[PDB]
């Protein structure tokens, strides 16, 4: 291992409210 | 080769080009996480080993 990680919808989407 | 073939010896080798040799600091050599168990075994006693 060489160290490598990340935090990981067809029907529209943007909804931060 | 053939029925006139001369006596012979065998020679053996390998190549491993773009690689780097690895030795994981793990209680067994599998990769079970980025922070290995040996890397978190001896945070108990100071350690400071040469």
């Amino acid at each position: 291992n060489f160290a490598s990680l990340a935090p990981r919808r067809p029907f529209m989407g943007t909804w931060n409210e | 080769i053939g029925q006139t073939a001369v006596p012979s010896v065998t020679q053996k080798k390998f190549l491993c080009d773009r690689v780097m040799w690895r030795i994981p600091f793990s209680s067994n050599f599998m990769s079970m996480g980025a922070l290995t168990d040996l890397g978190q075994n001896m945070l108990y006693a100071n350690s400071a080993h040469a």
